[PDB]
């Protein structure tokens, strides 16, 4: 019914590894750019 | 009788120093008149956070009489010989001199010795200046470029002592003490940290037993003989926006950690500035002015005007770029700049650096556009180089300059770094921290 039954598999290994490593990389590059936002800090100073 | 030698021909800047550790320099020149001055190295960035304004509120006191002769004892002695008297005082450098004539060389010293040490500090005089400083900050805070580069320091030098402004803060001002104005003098105006200067129709000799004679500080133990060194500070790419839309221009100023003055690469960083140059809307020069930034400027209606600087500092430095412009085309302006900067660090040409160079030495020269400017020299030289530095050797310095090194210490100072920014006024157009990050790099 399903002959690439192994190749699929070997497959989805291989693509959880990567998968991983690649979220991975991409949440800390999100998360660098963002950080310019997360930190900002603003202040209201009206003129007296 | 070629640039070259008129050169070697300026008289040599004569130093000599005392046992107190006062240095005396000048350089002779026939002028009938001349300036004279004590260049303390001394500034906002010796204060603290307790007597922010110190320097400055002194500056305010140190002309309106000494114990010796009151209030109008010395303006009338001063007044009625002709002579202006004046100074200033920056973050990391302080300077009280007079212009006088030659003629009155040695009376003008001790003018000048009895200021830097008797300072009258009248009490009474104190709450009045208290509320005259006060009075300039409400118009100096209305001065764009003025906020815009405190805010530089503010924030490029967040968290040290260079990011404070000379003024100092409102409460400072309000509260500091006649006994507070006092130990700063006593503590930062000290013999071995302070330069006595002249130049014009002067005798190096007949100027130093001058010096002799009121510069007559005592030094017992080692520790007055020492000149402190400063705490090092931090440089932080980082931004601060201070907007308001009811302002009719936006300003600009972004800038990255310089050297400091004792750093050759200084004389490379100058000339590269002065390939990108300023700019503003009466310069006669038009679409054809020789800087591509000037030139797009002018061709977009990019700023009202924009000027490149290399401001430096004993340990440290801001190299960077100011630009005003309107709402609308803050952005193109910004990109258009930091786009001569890749270029800087990427393509600068040798015709470039060659016009660069050139247009130096002519401003090189005209800080010598007499006495004062000449003193002011003198008394920075000593103070940051240590020595004096002749135009010739400038000059020598300037001319190993080549598009190659222009590259190469542009790209070590600029490229993927992370830069400082302030901006003030109607900014909303020009934005993104990350936007401008990725400005520094390729293109």
């Amino acid at each position: 019914a399903e002959p690439e039954h192994d190749q699929r598999k070997r497959m989805g290994l291989k693509m959880l590894l990567i998968s991983a490593l690649l979220t991975s990389l991409l949440y800390y590059m999100k998360r660098h750019k963002w950080s310019v936002l997360k930190s900002r800090k603003m202040a209201y100073r009206p003129p007296k | 009788a070629t640039y070259a030698q008129t050169l070697q021909n300026i008289p040599e800047t004569n130093v000599t120093t005392l046992d107190n550790g006062l240095r005396v320099a000048s350089e002779e020149s026939s002028q009938p008149t001349c300036t004279v001055g004590v260049w303390i190295g001394a500034g906002s960035r010796y204060e603290n956070e307790k007597n922010n304004g110190a320097g400055y509120f002194v500056e305010h006191l140190a002309f309106k009489g000494t114990k010796k002769r009151p209030c109008a004892a010395f303006e009338k002695e001063v007044e009625s010989m002709g002579a202006h008297f004046n100074g200033y005082t920056s973050r990391e450098q302080t300077a009280f001199y007079i212009k006088a004539l030659s003629k009155d060389m040695p009376k003008v010293v001790e003018l000048l010795a009895d200021v830097v040490q008797n300072c009258a500090l009248e009490e009474s005089q104190i709450e009045k200046e208290r509320g005259v400083i006060l009075q300039e900050l409400k118009e100096m805070d209305n001065d764009m470029t003025n906020v815009t580069f405190d805010y530089l320091h503010a924030t490029a030098f967040q968290g040290t002592a260079l990011a404070r402004t000379v003024e100092g803060t409102t409460e400072n001002i309000k509260h500091l003490t006649r006994a507070d104005l006092a130990s700063y003098i006593d503590t930062h105006f000290k013999a071995p940290r302070m330069v006595l200067a002249a130049a014009g129709g002067i005798s190096h000799k007949e100027l130093v037993d001058a010096a002799r004679q009121h510069f007559s500080g005592v030094s017992f133990t080692y520790k007055e003989d020492a000149v402190p060194i400063l705490p090092r500070c931090r440089f932080t790419g980082s931004e601060i926006r201070a907007r308001d839309d009811a302002l009719p221009v936006a300003h600009v100023a972004l800038a990255v950690e310089g050297p400091g003055w004792a750093d050759p690469d200084n004389v490379v960083l100058h000339v590269a500035n002065a390939i990108i140059g300023r700019y503003d809307r009466t310069f006669g020069g038009g679409k054809h002015l020789s800087s591509r930034l000037a030139a797009l400027a002018v061709e977009h209606k990019l700023c009202h005007s924009f000027q490149t600087f290399n401001t430096s500092y004993s340990d440290t430095g801001l190299f960077g770029f100011h630009f005003v412009a309107d709402p609308l085309s803050i952005d193109d302006m910004m990109f258009c700049a930091q786009g001569e900067w890749m270029r800087l660090c990427t393509s600068t040409t040798e015709s470039e650096v060659k016009r660069a160079k050139n247009h130096l030495r002519s401003a090189m020269v005209a800080q010598l556009d007499g006495t004062t400017p000449v003193c002011e020299t003198i008394g920075s030289h000593l103070l940051n180089y240590g020595r004096r530095i002749s135009l010739e050797e400038w000059d020598s310095r300037i001319s190993a300059v080549d598009a190659r090194m222009v590259r190469d210490v542009c790209s070590k100072y600029i490229y993927d770094k992370c830069p400082a920014l302030a901006a003030v006024g109607p900014i909303e157009q020009l934005l993104d921290y990350n936007r401008i990050r990725s400005g520094m790099y390729w293109i």
